[PDB]
């Protein structure tokens, strides 16, 4: 959790990181949200700041909120288990089938 | 003087220079900060490594603070130290030299001494120059000034004075053109 | 204060930061985005010169 919410502009959210930055296209996860909020890195604005796009509603966020760097882009579960199963953009099941 | 800088500007360097002048002039001191900012100007042009440091933008805030402390923690007015700390936080370190210079401008505006430049075609004789001083002195008679000379005009036997920001034309060339124009528009 | 502080700043510079490689041949990326990278301290580069990044991309 080496990231912090510097600013929040609608769906776009900028995360202030320290030291190493998340590679572009990586998937960041916000901590403390009601539901899992994943942020996809789009570009590095500079000054240890990065601009990301929110995969879920950014309502209820707070500046300085800790953010964790997954280190890799959005990872979705693949395989025969997804067959016949409704999957979300972030790989979560929304069919209430476990 | 009312903790009000000479002019108010929205420019980056202008904003910091104005706030520093007001904040500095507020408590007690203006010359102390003037000497501090002047030191940076001299060092900015004399030391090459120092120039690259300020211009450097990819440097981290914590790194910039350590280098600034190494320069000097004493002999700088607290207003100057607080200014630097603010620039590092706002990544405005690159604008340091402009702020320094801009600050001195306001201070030079408060300075009462002014330089008056006289422009004349014909060479000014030692005796003639003496008479010029009495004329300029009697004109103001309430402020000291330093006189400077520069003789490379196009007019002939004309006098043109530049006093900081004011210009008064006593040149004969102006008189010649004025008459030649009015004599043409007689509409006889 | 003194004018000879350049050596003091230079000393703190070489040790304070594990950076400042051969600027005349190397540079640092200030920002990356929209297919554009803001390299830093890449002096002496020629217009149209071919540069290479860390990962090998040119």
């Amino acid at each position: 959790a080496n990231g912090q919410v510097s600013q929040v502009i609608g769906a776009v959210v900028d995360v202030q990181f320290e030291g190493e930055l998340p590679q572009i296209l990586n998937a960041l996860e916000v901590q403390g949200t009601q539901h899992r909020l994943v942020l996809e890195v789009a570009q590095h604005l500079g000054d240890s700041r990065v601009r990301t796009i929110a995969m879920d509603s950014t309502e209820g966020l707070v500046r300085g909120q800790p953010v964790v760097d997954t280190g890799l882009p959005i990872s979705v579960p693949v395989g025969p288990g997804t067959l016949g199963r409704i999957m979300n953009v972030i790989g979560e099941p929304i069919d209430q089938r476990g | 003087p009312g903790d009000k800088p000479p002019a108010i500007e929205d420019s980056i360097h202008g904003k910091y220079a104005g706030v520093l002048f007001s904040s500095a002039s507020s408590n007690k001191s203006l010359n102390k900060v003037a000497e501090d900012m002047k030191y940076f100007n001299q060092l900015y042009k004399e030391s090459e490594v120092f120039k690259s440091f300020l211009n450097n933008v990819s440097l981290k805030r914590n790194q910039q603070r350590d280098i600034i402390s190494a320069l000097g923690k004493t002999n700088f007015n607290p207003a100057t130290n607080n200014l630097l700390e603010t620039l590092i936080e706002n990544k405005r370190l690159d604008s340091l030299p402009k702020i320094a210079e801009k600050y001195m401008d306001y201070y030079r505006i408060l300075n009462k001494q002014e330089s008056i430049t006289i422009i004349s075609a014909q060479e000014l004789t030692a005796a003639e120059k003496q008479k010029v001083e009495q004329g300029l002195k009697k004109g103001n008679a309430n402020v000291q000034f330093t006189v400077v000379y520069q003789v490379d005009p196009a007019i002939l036997g004309g006098l043109q004075m530049y006093s900081g920001n004011n210009f008064l034309d006593c040149s004969l060339l102006s008189r010649v053109n004025k008459l030649k124009t009015e004599i043409a528009k007689i509409s006889f | 204060l003194s004018t000879g502080e350049a050596s003091v700043v230079l000393a703190e510079k070489i040790k304070g930061i594990t950076q400042q490689n051969d600027i005349t041949e190397y540079g640092t990326v200030i920002s990356i985005g929209d297919g554009i990278a803001r390299v830093f301290g890449l002096t002496k580069v020629q217009a149209g010169e071919m540069v290479e990044f860390k990962s090998g991309i040119r």
